[PDB]
């Protein structure tokens, strides 16, 4: 008597955000130890990037205004940390962006580069309201996982850093809804297994299946602890 | 007797810990307890925690 193994059926596209993954064929009482397991690693531990600092130049500090632009600076620092940024090849990179007129200012107008892309082009950033009004800022974006608040990576480096680089707080985590299922599969000798479906929500950012991927991986890696003892 | 004044503002942001206390607009009070994770969190049948 062995167990039979599940396998990854079926991964079905609602939409850039949402998605479906099916796993089957699971013996009894395997859809609720693989599910939560699942559940709980995917909601704390994928990787992902944020924006992490930021310079506009003829800016001292996040309490001022800018004359032309009708947000306040505290306003424009928390639209930008919600942007929603994938990157290739390295751990960290600065954009730009300049812009002149009447009108918004959102996230088409940030500079082309080789190897960063934007998921959601039309993420609003600012309004210019005067036609001799122009904003410009070099933005820094980096790689990590988890919830890094400013007040405390201000403390890891202690070195003097000029006056005008404003920190915004980093939620590296791409995840953010996490559902799932398990119903009776369908295989033509037995009727005693089940599938297990998920439903993952996310911003953009990452794969459905790399995640799922790095998931199992992360769970096989911490059992090692016990699968070999002492 | 006096030859200057020199003042200065500062300003300081909290966000909120253990220990502050909140209510409601119906006599309900308490002090905050614990902040835990989101997945510690009870959610209803369709993912989304309270």
């Amino acid at each position: 008597t062995e167990f039979l193994k599940p396998r990854l059926v079926d991964i079905e596209q609602v939409s850039s955000t949402h998605a479906k993954v099916t796993l089957e064929p699971l013996e009894r009482g395997f859809g609720h130890t693989l599910g939560n397991a699942l559940r709980r690693i995917l909601l704390s531990s994928m990787p992902g990037c944020a924006v992490t600092e930021v310079e506009i130049d003829g800016v001292l500090h996040e309490y001022s205004t800018k004359e032309g632009v009708q947000e306040d600076i505290l306003e424009i620092l928390l639209n930008l940390k919600g942007l929603a940024v994938r990157v290739q090849g390295k751990d960290e990179v600065i954009l730009t962006l300049n812009k002149s007129g009447i009108g918004p200012v959102t996230a088409a107008d940030i500079t082309h580069d080789g190897d960063v892309e934007i998921v959601k082009p039309q993420h609003v950033i600012c309004h210019l309201t005067d036609e001799n009004a122009s904003i410009s800022m070099r933005i820094k974006v980096q790689r990590g996982r988890g919830y890094v608040p400013a007040s405390t990576r201000i403390h890891s480096e202690e070195d003097e850093r000029p006056i005008g680089r404003l920190l915004v707080d980093a939620c590296y985590s791409p995840v953010e809804r996490i559902a799932y299922n398990v119903e009776a599969a369908r295989v033509e000798q037995r009727t005693d297994l089940d599938k297990l479906v998920i439903e993952m929500e996310t911003n953009g950012t990452i794969d459905p299946e790399e995640a799922i991927r790095r998931a199992a991986t992360i769970l096989a890696e911490q059992l090692e602890a016990f699968v070999d003892l002492r | 007797g006096v030859l200057k004044i020199v003042k200065v503002y500062l300003a300081v942001k909290r966000r909120i810990q253990p220990g502050d206390k909140m209510a409601g607009r119906h006599g309900n009070k308490g002090v905050i307890s614990k902040i835990n994770p989101i997945e510690d969190m009870p959610y209803d049948e369709n993912g989304t925690p309270v």
